[PDB]
């Protein structure tokens, strides 16, 4: 589709020129555009050319490509990757749920609760224990803890030479 | 109330098992 | 260990063979490649101007394609969530 199609749709292939079916050679031209030849049987084709996604936002490109796959029953997979360094992930909050750890978070959580009801006197005066009780160990699922709440920001900033 | 550790553990485990089976 | 596999130069060491053909073979894998806005517009109601200039350099712009000759997907319900941070 980066070729000047209106001038090259003739003069591409010779035997198509002989038979006179040059207007029906597969190509781009001539929100999304519905292709037609994807309705009849596809036996002598093996490759899908995908065009129109460069320059757009990531999530909309994913949504549009997946819906287009669903509408015509095509077979391929889709992933996305980034160019850069790791510490650029500062414009987003990171969280997650792993099944492998669920049975642990319960096991721990209730345990702490029990310990609360046996050292309550001294513990309800230590500020650190109250903050740790009301920030963690009081949430239903571990998925609600973001990645930034697990470490000290100042030491991490001290880890890069630029901060000095 | 002595079974509450088992309560939370089994709640989480049975939920995960239920989702995979569903 | 999951977030570190979102980067091109580190994904490439576990799955070598990426090439650009402008599409995907039947049954293959289509890889999009994106970058932050800060790296494209290097140097081009004042408060609305400032917030627009800031948010339009945090966007993810799709820049390139590649293809792979295999699909890797098969009922676990573990996942990772990424939430855009407010300005």
């Amino acid at each position: 589709y980066y070729l000047n199609y209106p001038q090259l749709y003739q003069y591409w292939s010779y035997d198509t020129y002989r038979k006179g079916r040059s207007q029906s050679h597969p190509a781009y031209f001539y929100n999304i555009t519905p292709n037609s030849d994807l309705l009849h049987r596809l036996d002598d084709y093996s490759f899908y050319r995908i065009e129109g996604h460069i320059g757009e936002a990531n999530a909309t490109a994913l949504q549009r490509i997946l819906d287009y796959q669903q509408r015509y029953n095509l077979a391929f997979d889709v992933i996305t990757l980034k160019i850069g360094n790791l510490q650029s992930f500062q414009d987003i909050n990171i969280s997650g749920q792993f099944d492998d750890l669920n049975a642990d978070f319960g096991r721990i959580k209730d345990t702490f609760a029990k310990l609360w009801q046996r050292y309550e006197e001294s513990w309800s005066r230590n500020v650190f224990l109250y903050t740790l009780k009301r920030v963690f160990f009081d949430k239903t699922s571990l998925a609600e803890i973001k990645s930034d709440q697990l470490f000290n920001p100042i030491v991490a900033r001290a880890s890069v030479k630029e901060a000095y | 109330a002595a079974d509450t550790l088992n309560y939370f553990e089994l709640k989480g485990l049975m939920t995960a098992y239920q989702q995979r089976l569903a | 260990q999951i977030m570190e596999l979102q980067l091109f130069h580190k994904f490439a060491q576990n799955n070598p063979g990426m090439e650009h053909l402008g599409g995907v073979p039947k049954g293959g894998t289509f890889v999009l490649v994106y970058v932050d806005g800060r790296e494209l517009v290097r140097n081009l109601s004042p408060q609305e101007l400032a917030t627009s200039r800031e948010l339009l350099n945090r966007e993810d712009i799709v820049v390139g394609d590649f293809c792979l000759p295999y699909r890797f997907s098969s009922p676990t319900v573990s996942y990772v969530l990424t939430q855009p941070r407010p300005i």
